[PDB]
């Protein structure tokens, strides 16, 4: 990045010594701090169950919320409508000095651990993490939760179909809310904005100059002769020292602020997804009956299932 | 050692400079260090009001069992919790009833889900074979029998 | 990393990167000489607002006249070098050519006009090349006087760069064509006063100005190189006709122009260019890169390694063990094997397998390493399952898998004498 | 706060790249996660 290569550049830098490996040391920490954020927030169950692709409970169909297996992949529909919906502003191969290295966690298998997840918490009972599963059918596990919600089984069993309907048009209006519509995936837009933002203002200062008499490598080494040469190359490399070192300042700011929300990302796929999150105004906007995951480029989208008690009556006391 | 006024300060402020944007980077980085330590340490004093003064019900947050009690202990700069947990670990196979449909009734029993329909014979906890003989509070008057997916009868 | 005992897992280390192997140099069969010993040696040289002015076009440049001479009264480059000035092929540099006093060398610059270079000639202020200048008192300045060439010193104002008038304008501070003798109504014509026994700051320098007019076409005027042949697909060195560098070169795919040489595709990095005997090739510069990460077990198991490149494609690689391209160049290192998918790329040292393991050091895109095997990875415990509707489990038993736990609640108090 | 008035001050700090831009877009989205926080925090009711 500084530095592109000439010959004497190298030695320039280490005039000021370990300063590259600093830098690789901040973003390698930072790319391994990505790396648990992959893991924690993710790799939460070690007992992956089959897609079991019933697909029909009750009533209370999964429809490409799951994956399909007559699929070629095995994404659910709804992740691809995501990755169809988010814009991207051999070998990836640039000479900027940088990279988007590839994650660990592959993108099927993030789809494969987060569609586990719905399996597994669609079936294999409320119970849910120590254990690892109790044969629990679902109606059940959601008659649980409106034990867990203050109420009784009367509300799940005298209105199941309804429920079904209640729910699965629900879903498909999820597939309407999500199909052609709008910004209401605001965040992880701005992560990549961002991540452009900084990244080719990193590029856009390696085309700045800081007062030298080019603002490119070697086209000085075309005219330079002596000591002014390592004089505008000084003034260069730092520079561009700074910049850069700017750059990696708020890189770790945005795992700070990326890390705080992925310690969030963790604990609503535990306390929303694994079992009922009882505290209030949590998971989504109304008393959290259930959540989901979905897997996202960047980062993952809840699915919040709230429950929005809208009558009145009025009796006297 | 060969020091003038003027071009001797100018290195030595190139030094300064050089000295100071580290040190000021070490100053910079600290703090956010104590930023990052600081939103655990948050958690820690979180943890030690809900894992150490009692139970922290919400569920695998102190530990990654059911968090049964938690213990500190100090360390240097730090602290090391000692998780109390509960895993449970064995199994039954038994069918279930979501009502006791007695006499044309419907029955939903304790919510706090399984009526034991090991033969219909009990109601059982969330977490261990547990049996209740059913009885007036095993269950309350649930509507009629219409949308069960099990009869129990012999309720006396 | 400074340790006899290293645990286990990829550590960083330092880069790698590829030498490159060939000279590639691509200049125009152009042969000619300059008019160099034409301009610096003429017959003619101008006054300064009277200044002349030449093209040089398809040449040779020896830049050989230039150093290997004491006569010179100003060999002086600004915003370049001497010594690097045949490095790279020009087009059409400017001589400008001119008869000052003994001091108006000084009075040239970008910048310090005073009143010669702002009445009689305007210099600019972002492409330079050299001044040239001497004197010639002993022929041009004879000591009866040689009052036959002048200057101009009236003038309403400042000039904008590389512009004359010849226009003897009879000035008046208000425009008003006037016929001298006429009050405010002068001449601008002032003789030079070059006698053989003048003063110093009073000598005849006849002066050179070049303008480099730096590349904007494929250019004309090399310097005495010698143009090399072209490689494809392997990481050469560069020196065009206004360039240079290293990497890798291939051709191009463009709807390129006429007037056009270069591509600086993301932003200002030149990514494709327009040879000079009309080849038209992409120049991916990347020759590879990455940085060198060592897989090691731990040293209480092992002294193998395995040796994680990144952004490689594994086949330029096995070249660079085999014609000895790494700048990690290695002493007692083989080729086993080569491991090569997730675009991460080489991994001398491991084999692809199946079975899958807790997936111990994570390599590039979802392969880890075991024992050394490195085979993809285990998503977890998979489980078929049949989640029927009445079948239900209840545990009987348990455990208290008390667990550690570790929050650092304060890093070391530190503090800095910043006055020692 | 870099020089109010000036001529090449302003030259100059053309010549130093975006700096002023970023910190102008960084500052801003303070002011803008302030007003979020303002939003996040206190409006969180549905009928007044």
């Amino acid at each position: 990045y500084i530095c592109g290569d000439s010959t004497e550049c190298a030695n320039l830098l280490l005039q000021y010594g370990s300063f590259c490996t600093q830098l690789n040391r901040a973003l390698s920490g930072i790319a391994a701090e990505q790396d648990r954020n992959t893991r924690e927030v993710f790799a939460q169950v070690k007992q992956m169950y089959k897609t079991p692709t019933l697909k029909y409970f009750g009533g209370f169909n999964f429809s490409q919320i799951l994956p399909d297996p007559l699929k070629p992949t095995k994404r659910s529909f709804i992740e691809d409508l995501l990755f169809n919906k988010v814009t991207l502003a051999i070998c990836a191969q640039k000479f900027n000095g940088l990279t988007v290295l590839p994650p660990l966690l592959t993108d099927d298998m993030i789809a494969a651990y987060t569609a586990a997840l719905v399996s597994g918490t669609a079936t294999a009972g409320w119970t849910f993490g120590a254990g690892a599963a109790l044969q629990i059918p679902f109606a059940m596990q959601m008659a649980y939760r409106f034990n867990g919600i203050g109420v009784t089984q009367n509300v799940l069993y005298e209105n199941q179909k309804q429920i079904a309907n209640q729910f699965n048009k629900a879903i498909s209006q999820i597939q309407e809310s999500l199909t052609t519509t709008s910004t209401a995936l605001g965040k992880l837009q701005d992560v990549v904005n961002q991540n452009a933002q900084a990244l080719n203002t990193l590029v856009k200062q390696l085309s700045s100059n800081f007062g030298a008499i080019s603002s490119v490598l070697n086209d000085i080494l075309s005219r330079l002769d002596k000591v002014e040469a390592e004089v505008q190359i000084d003034r260069l490399i730092t520079g561009r020292l700074q910049s850069l070192q700017t750059y990696v300042t708020q890189q770790l700011i945005r795992a700070a602020e990326i890390r705080a929300s992925a310690n969030l990302a963790a604990t609503k796929m535990s306390e929303c997804v694994l079992g009922q999150s009882k505290r209030v105004d949590f998971c989504g906007k109304g008393y959290h009956l259930m959540s989901f995951p979905q897997a996202a480029p960047h980062g993952v989208v809840f699915l919040h299932v709230t429950y929005v008690p809208s009558q009145e009556r009025n009796f006297t006391t | 050692s060969r020091l003038d006024k003027v071009e001797a300060e100018v290195q030595i402020d190139r030094l300064i400079t050089g000295r100071l944007q580290s040190l000021q980077t070490y100053v910079t980085q600290q703090l956010i260090r104590a930023a990052e330590i600081r939103a655990s340490a948050n958690l820690a004093a979180t943890k030690m009001s809900e894992c150490v003064l009692g139970q922290s019900k919400r569920v695998d947050f102190c530990g990654k069992g059911y968090h049964l009690m938690s213990f500190p202990q100090a360390a240097p700069h730090g602290v090391v919790f000692l998780h109390v947990t509960y895993v449970p670990s064995q199994e039954r196979n038994f069918t279930t009833a979501p009502a006791i449909c007695h006499e044309g009734k419907a029955y939903f029993p304790r919510e706090g889900v399984f009526v034991f329909n090991g033969t219909s014979w009990f109601i059982t906890q969330r977490n261990f074979f547990s049996p209740q003989i059913i009885t007036t509070d095993n269950t309350f008057v649930s509507g009629n029998c219409d949308v069960v997916i099990g009869i129990i009868n012999n309720t006396v | 990393v400074k340790s006899f005992e290293i645990d286990k897992g990829i550590y960083q280390t330092s880069n790698f990167r590829v030498v490159p192997s060939g000279d590639v140099v691509r200049f125009p069969n152009i042969t000619n000489l300059c008019p160099f010993g034409e301009v610096f040696n003429a017959t003619k040289f101008p006054s300064v607002y009277a200044w002349e002015r030449k093209k040089i076009s398809n040449c040779v440049a020896d830049y050989s006249v230039l150093y290997n001479s004491t006569f010179f009264s100003t060999f002086k480059c600004y915003g370049v070098s001497a010594t690097k000035l045949n490095d790279l092929c020009f087009s059409n540099v400017y001589a400008d050519s001119f008869v000052v006093k003994g001091d108006d060398v000084r009075q040239i610059a970008p910048g310090q006009t005073g009143v010669i270079a702002d009445y009689n000639y305007k210099l600019p202020d972002d492409f330079m090349g050299c001044v040239l200048a001497w004197n010639t008192r002993n022929i041009d300045a004879t000591s009866t006087g040689n009052y036959n060439y002048k200057y101009r010193y009236l003038r309403h104002g400042k000039l904008r760069p590389f512009e004359r008038d010849i226009s003897n304008v009879p000035f008046s501070p208000d425009g008003k064509p006037c016929t001298p003798p006429a009050l405010n109504c002068y001449w601008p014509l002032n003789d030079y006063g070059f006698y053989t026994t003048t003063g110093i700051g009073y000598q005849p320098y006849r002066v050179v100005v070049l303008s480099f007019e730096l590349l904007n076409a494929p250019a004309t005027v090399c310097g005495p190189k010698l143009s090399t042949d072209l490689i494809k697909n392997q990481c050469v060195n560069f020196n065009f006709n206004g360039l240079t560098g290293t990497g890798v070169l291939t051709p191009s795919s463009k709807r390129f122009q006429p007037f056009q040489q270069f591509g600086r595709d993301v932003s200002d990095f030149t990514d494709s260019v327009r040879d000079p005997k009309t080849s038209e090739i992409l120049d991916i510069s990347p020759c590879s890169f990455g940085g060198v990460s060592v897989i090691t077990p731990g040293t209480n198991a092992s002294s193998e390694v395995a040796v994680l490149y990144q952004d490689v494609n594994c086949t330029d690689v096995s070249t660079a063990i085999h014609a000895d391209q790494l700048t990690p160049a290695w002493r007692i290192y083989s080729t086993g094997n080569n491991v090569f998918q997730t675009q991460a790329g080489c991994l001398i040292g491991a084999e692809h397998v199946d079975t899958s393991y807790e997936c111990d050091i994570p390599i590039g895109a979802g392969i880890c390493a075991s024992y050394i095997v490195a085979y993809t990875m285990s998503l977890g415990a998979d489980s078929s399952i049949a989640y029927s509707n009445n079948t239900i489990a209840i545990p009987t038993n348990f455990s208290i898998s008390i667990t550690t736990e570790v929050m650092p609640v304060s890093m070391a108090k530190t503090s800095v004498d910043c006055n020692m």
